[PDB]
């Protein structure tokens, strides 16, 4: 659909690198 | 509707390609790049009070925004959304600091790798309400309200190693029914009671189980339905026993079944889905309001009840018709579209990216924000009021005095907190601590004209001295 093209336009580059690097400290 | 409430949100924070960065430094840049006066505690991390009465500070290596005290769930939505705008602007300003870091912020609750961080709700209640009633009536409600409060998550289990989609980010991190913890072994009911108000009168209920929501409808329902249930508990209205077997196990089982068919086993023998149990709370809330007020119900209470019922009816019918209202449904609709279009299994990295970037605060890159930009999400408040709420406090709580003081006399405010404002007057040896102990005093109706007339903080402190038990308590 049309909205998946909007999402595709803005998704972060290097998706697998991005996901693997998204590492957070524990909070509350 | 009227109950003092507020929302704290810890934001995920990412600074890629900067080996000098750590989360504490990045979070400090966000807080410091936005702004004001420092926190009155009565290692000191970056911590500021904003002119809308909110707190912006570094907590547990995350930047955290805590709304001003508000009196109803629409205002909770408004000042919480102002928080998102403040975070986005803070990060943009941080990019102009000498270090030049590109900082990404996420209004979510997990990195999908075993770490979670918190969106807390705070509710002012009668000290006299017995805590055992608070626990036994809220646990089943909190176990099930994720059917409309959940923000969605790709990956099952705290470590994310199970394949699939679930309703809530927080559920896998909860381990016990009741306790003090907020960072590990988390309890469904957190017991900390720090009202920053008269502890002879008030309890502050500190709720930690909810996901941060992007959707304004989801945040409105989360705060509004919980406040209605709290009124029932305070009044001893609930005569049924809603308790369930293994409530921590049921919280996870509910989250892990987005078809909404899993049945809770109630101690009284009933077997109900989470949607069905929510309908039982809604029906009691309707009876409570009818019994108490008749048709003399305020419009917001009627609206919360109507939206609560309409949402539960649509959830039982076909949850995908709620893709404009609920976060997990809006997210799931994108995820399933990619799964169909590209034949992706639930372990695909692209689905993890959608799960996370949905919560990106950038207006041009965050997926929720893109949905809003294309008219694909229902809104509760309009953007002009959100922008105003970034810098103006609510009129009907003590945040009014706090925020307006900072806006008008900021240079002479040494420090502030939820229950104090501390003035540094020129020529004065000492600091002047003005206590603001009652959440519903220090409002515009109490001090707005006084603040209007005063041209200096010295004039204001003169007008207020000996009048603390008029303006603030
Ligand atoms: N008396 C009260 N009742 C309910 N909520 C309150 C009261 N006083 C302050 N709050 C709200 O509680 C939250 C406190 O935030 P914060 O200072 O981050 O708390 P914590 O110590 O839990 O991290 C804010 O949203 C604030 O508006
Ligand atoms: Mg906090
Ligand atoms: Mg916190
Ligand atoms: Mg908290």
């Amino acid at each position: 659909d049309a909205i998946l093209d909007e999402i595709d336009d803005v998704l972060e580059e290097n998706a697998e690198e991005f996901v693997r690097s998204y590492i957070q400290k524990g909070g509350e | 509707m009227h109950r003092v409430m507020g929302i704290e949100t810890e934001y995920g924070i990412s600074v890629p390609h900067q080996p000098n960065a750590n989360a504490m430094a990045a979070s400090s840049q966000v807080v410091n790049a936005y702004a004001q006066a420092r926190w009155d505690f009565e290692l000191g991390l970056a911590n500021v009070i904003l002119t809308n009465g909110a707190r912006l500070y570094v907590d547990h290596a995350h930047p955290e925004y805590s709304t001003p005290e508000v009196t109803n769930p629409r205002d909770a939505v408004l000042w919480d959304k102002a928080g998102e705008r403040i975070m986005a602007e803070a990060a943009r300003r941080a990019a102009d600091l000498p270090m030049g870091w590109t900082i990404q912020l996420y209004k979510n609750n997990t990195d999908n790798k075993g770490a979670s961080y918190g969106c807390h709700e705070n509710y002012l209640m009668n000290r006299s309400t017995p805590f055992a009633d608070i626990v036994r009536h809220l646990i089943p409600f909190f176990v099930t309200r994720q059917v409309f409060c959940g923000a969605g998550r790709v990956g099952i289990g705290a470590d994310g190693r199970g394949e699939g989609f679930q309703l809530s980010q927080r559920a896998d991190f909860f381990e016990v029914e009741v306790g003090l913890e907020t960072t590990l072994k988390r309890p469904i009911i957190n017991t900390r009671d720090e009202p920053h108000a008269d502890p002879e009168k008030y309890r502050r209920l500190h709720v930690i189980i909810g996901d941060a929501n992007m959707s304004e409808i989801a945040t409105y329902l989360k705060l509004g339905t919980t406040a209605l249930v709290l009124a029932m508990i305070e009044d001893g209205f609930l005569s049924q026993d809603f308790s369930v077997e293994s409530p921590v196990g049921a919280l996870r089982a509910v989250s892990h079944d987005p078809t909404l068919r899993y049945q809770l086993r109630l101690h009284d023998g009933r077997r109900l889905t989470a949607v069905q149990l929510q309908m039982e709370y809604l029906e009691q809330a309707r009876k409570y309001v009818e019994d108490r007020f008749g048709t003399d119900v305020d419009d917001m209470t009627r609206d919360v009840l109507d939206r609560w019922e309409t949402t539960l009816v649509r959830l039982a019918d076909d949850p995908m018709q709620l893709s404009r209202d609920l976060d997990w449904v809006a997210k799931l609709s994108i995820l399933e579209g990619y799964r169909q279009r590209e034949n992706l299994p639930w372990s695909a990295h692209k689905l993890q990216l959608v799960d996370l970037q949905y919560h990106d605060v950038r207006p041009d890159r965050g997926l929720y924000n893109r949905l809003v930009a294309r008219g694909r999400m229902n809104l509760l408040v309009d953007e002009a009021a959100v922008r105003t709420a970034m810098h103006e406090p609510p009129n009907d709580t003590r945040a009014y005095f706090r925020g307006r003081c900072l806006a008008k006399f900021g240079a002479e405010i040494a420090a502030a907190s939820w229950d104090s404002v501390i003035f540094d007057l020129p020529g004065r040896d000492s600091l002047q601590r003005v206590p603001t102990l009652e959440p519903l005093r220090g409002t515009r109706a109490h001090v707005g004209d006084l603040l209007d007339r005063c041209r200096s903080a010295t004039e204001l402190v003169a007008a207020l001295t000996g009048g603390e038990n008029l303006y603030f308590q």
